[PDB]
């Protein structure tokens, strides 16, 4: 479909929490591969667009792909990342600052957007969470949050306040559903 | 069987195909796809329109009808064959007209047969000709009518580059394939989609 | 009214009067609740006697410490375990204040003792409801009797779960108390049920009632006891009869910990 | 203007429940709803008899639970009159002890033998006496 231009940057939960056996295999590899599915899902629906993608682990953030426009890259990251896995704890706050650096940038008539693959409680970040949520609302930075069986309050309000997007997964049918859903284009 | 499956094949008249240097044959080789096609179930139809340079028109409107069919596609093309619009005269075809008429047939067979049940409607586009800036609102006019009617197009390049069409299959869920050698029509009809 | 009282009997009891009965409200399906109990899965998980539970330190080490580790761990919500004294709180959770160096449970949960405060109640409930396993009705321990029963009147859904180490229960004091039971007994006979275990189950059923609210919400119920199928009898906790047509409230599993989580899932996707 | 479908459902057997004129005893959730679908089942008989027109009172184990009966009875009132409100004419008032309302009256005779009765028989012989007189100093 064509009518404008996307920017989202991709947020992967990296803590010891994903290791687990609940989903296939165990959570980092169901989602890694179905994360590979959506990205040629997205980038076929939405051919001028731009991906970038960061990781939260052992209680930092990571990028794992440049912001850029080659769904190839995105793929190529996604499979690269299967084999150092996941350990520790979430980094959200310096995530969440790396990517509004990025989106800032943009022009006007493009979207801001942030999706993140949640399976933690907290985040281990000191700084103050809730001016960083205010200061996505003001620089039009929409998050989403897909948590795998969790409902912590600050993710909730974050992904409300900054649109409207605190999806649950239970099964990798639902969580093929929901990367499915945001394929999906904004209006224009 | 169960679902009736329309599938509408718009065919790109354009004078490339003198560059593919066969249309008769291309013509030989969508017939027998088609009656497979309608082989296959009773409930499918198929209809077929051609886009040609000046405009859009219908070539045929069920298996039993293949004869028929195979008649009309002859003759109509024939009379396609006119000089205007020749060679490269005009580079582009007029894909935006040729959906709107396809999309109209989709949905006219498709209130008969809502008083029965649902129907299934696939779109194919065999596209020789390039895009054009003048022709992207129509063609994308026509592109989001079929992608919210969930109604897939899907494209067979056999050469030039139309990205419209390759945009028009990722929006609409549909499937594009760029034709590494042409000969090979059939096969990609029958396998490709 | 009291929320719940369908076995009806006991207010009755207590007036020496009968009033009208009547139940004006409808009520919902039992499978948005679950309300299990624990006590062991091998024949070898002989520690929990209970002859003297204030003084068994294999018993409290044992699946009274370690099950709730297992549960709290594995089930990784917001949590709040109850018990029936501070002594026991303080035995169970070696937390970063041990009582001795002698305590079986090593996690992050927070505290609620004495000398509660208005102020720093909330503190521990703003921790609670923003994030982690603890805070007040969270990863946290409380004794039942205690200000956790008030609750907070937040619409998220800030608890989940909460795990009863021990059935909260109560005691008769040789003075005034003593000479009531001795009047009761001379009037009713069935005295301890009604006037003591009865009275201790409702006791428990403020505290889960505050955490599950009501037919809008959902939430599980755990009761740790070695005697609990004499507090499953005569409907004296929530888990009774509401409407014949609800298809029960039942509890039993050969492990609840894989039973909560399948729970938990059910109700993610309702 | 309208009313639950609860409340239509239960409201005969619940205004039968009360004619009884002495006692009765009602189920209800495990608190969600309870108190706003009594409020909602006494605009049944907010005036069941012109002539006398009955009170309700509610009673309350703490403050905090205070404010929650307050803000749900706020909610369906709207207001005491129709020009604003639709269900209730009502007036309605929260209280508790003198001990909590009023921190100086505990602070000033600071003495043992100084009970909370005894405060308020305090304060008022202090407004006579100015009254009388010594307003100036007393």
């Amino acid at each position: 479909r064509l009518g404008m231009m996307r920017h989202l940057y991709v947020v992967v939960d990296g803590s010891r929490t994903m290791e687990d056996q609940d989903l296939k295999p165990n959570r980092l590899t169901c989602t890694l591969k179905l994360l590979e599915y959506f990205v040629e899902e997205y980038f076929d629906q939405n051919p001028i667009s731009q991906i970038g993608i960061i990781v939260t682990k052992s209680k930092r953030a990571e990028k794992l792909t440049e912001l850029s426009g080659n769904p190839r890259k995105h793929i190529t990251s996604l499979k690269k990342a299967v084999d150092m896995t996941c350990h520790g704890e979430p980094s959200l706050y310096n995530s969440l600052s790396i990517a509004m650096q990025t989106l800032k940038h943009m022009p006007g008539h493009t979207s801001r957007e942030v999706l993140i693959i949640f399976s933690s409680l907290t985040t281990c970040d000191p700084s103050n969470i809730y001016d960083l949520i205010k200061t996505l609302k003001a620089a039009k930075i929409r998050v989403s949050v897909i948590g795998l069986s969790a409902e912590v309050r600050v993710c909730t309000v974050l992904a409300r306040e900054t649109g409207g997007t605190y999806h649950v997964i239970l099964d990798e049918s639902h969580y093929k559903e929901l990367l499915t859903h945001h394929v999906s284009p904004p209006p224009a | 069987e169960d679902e009736l499956n329309l599938l509408v094949i718009v065919v790109d008249a354009n004078p490339i195909w003198w560059g593919k240097q066969t249309l008769s044959k291309c013509i030989d080789a969508v017939m027998v796809l088609g009656n497979s096609h309608l082989f296959m179930n009773r409930s499918n139809k198929l209809a077929v329109i051609a886009s040609h340079i000046q405009e859009s028109r219908f070539l045929y409107p069920k298996y039993e009808l293949l004869t028929s069919a195979n008649e009309v596609i002859v003759e109509e093309i024939k009379d396609l064959m006119t000089k205007s619009d020749i060679k490269g005269q005009h580079t582009e075809t007029l894909l935006a007209g040729s959906l709107a008429k396809a999309l109209c047939y989709i949905h006219r067979m498709n209130k008969e047969v809502k008083d029965n049940q649902e129907m299934k409607s696939r779109i194919l586009v065999i596209k020789a000709a390039e895009d054009s800036a003048l022709q992207y609102m129509n063609f994308m006019n026509v592109i989001f009518a079929a992608q919210k009617q969930n109604i897939l197009i899907d494209a067979c390049v056999l050469d030039s580059d139309s990205g419209l069409l390759q945009q028009a299959c990722d929006i609409t869920g549909g499937l594009y394939l760029k034709v590494p050698q042409m000969p090979s029509l059939l096969q990609y009809l029958l396998w490709v989609f | 009214t009291s929320g719940t009282l369908s076995p009806l009997d006991i207010y009755p009891k207590i007036l020496d009067f009968h009033p009208v009965t009547m139940a004006t409200f409808t009520m919902t399906l039992a499978r948005v609740c679950l309300c299990p109990m624990i006590i062991g899965r091998g024949n070898d998980q002989v520690a929990i006697s209970s002859k003297f539970e204030t003084r068994e330190d294999i018993a409290v080490i044992r699946n009274y410490g370690n099950l709730l580790l297992e549960m709290s761990a594995v089930v990784p919500d917001g949590i709040v375990a109850f018990f029936t004294s501070y002594q026991y709180m303080e035995s169970t959770v070696a937390s970063w204040y041990e009582q001795g160096i002698l305590e079986n449970i090593q996690r992050n949960k927070l505290l609620f003792i004495e000398t509660q405060d208005g102020a720093e109640t909330s503190v521990a409930l703003e921790k609670y409801q923003e994030a982690c396993e603890n805070g007040r009705g969270a990863i946290l321990l409380s004794v039942a009797r205690g200000k956790v029963s008030e609750g907070i009147d937040f619409v998220h859904h800030y608890g989940r779960a909460v795990i009863m180490f021990g059935v909260p229960y109560v005691y008769t004091q040789s003075r005034i108390l003593k000479a009531r039971l001795e009047y009761l007994r001379d009037q009713f006979q069935i005295r301890e049920n009604d006037f003591l275990t009865f009275d201790a189950m409702r006791h428990a059923a403020q505290c889960v009632g505050r955490a599950i609210r009501g037919k809008t919400d959902y939430g599980l119920m755990v009761f740790a006891d070695k005697r609990f199928a004499r507090g499953d009898k005569r409907g004296k906790l929530p888990r009774w009869i509401q409407e014949h047509l609800t298809d029960a409230n039942l509890n039993l599993t050969v492990d609840e910990g894989v039973q909560v989580a399948k729970y938990f899932l059910r109700q993610m996707a309702q | 203007d309208y009313i639950y479908p609860e409340q239509f459902s239960y409201m005969r057997e619940l205004k039968r429940t009360l004619d009884a004129k002495g006692h009765g005893v009602l189920e209800m959730p495990s608190g969600t709803g309870k108190t706003v679908s009594l409020l909602a089942l006494i605009m049944a008989y907010q005036r069941a008899y012109p002539l006398e027109v009955t009170k309700l009172i509610y009673c309350s184990r703490t403050v905090p639970e205070i404010e929650k009966v307050i803000e749900e009875l706020r909610k369906l009132l709207n207001f005491y009159e129709k020009q604003e409100g639709e269900k209730l004419p009502f007036l309605g008032l929260a209280l508790s002890s003198r001990k909590n309302l009023c921190i100086h009256p505990e602070v000033t005779p600071l003495r043992f033998g100084k009970d909370v009765d005894g405060k308020c028989h305090s304060l008022t012989a202090s407004y006579v006496r100015a009254q009388y007189q010594h307003d100036t100093s007393l």
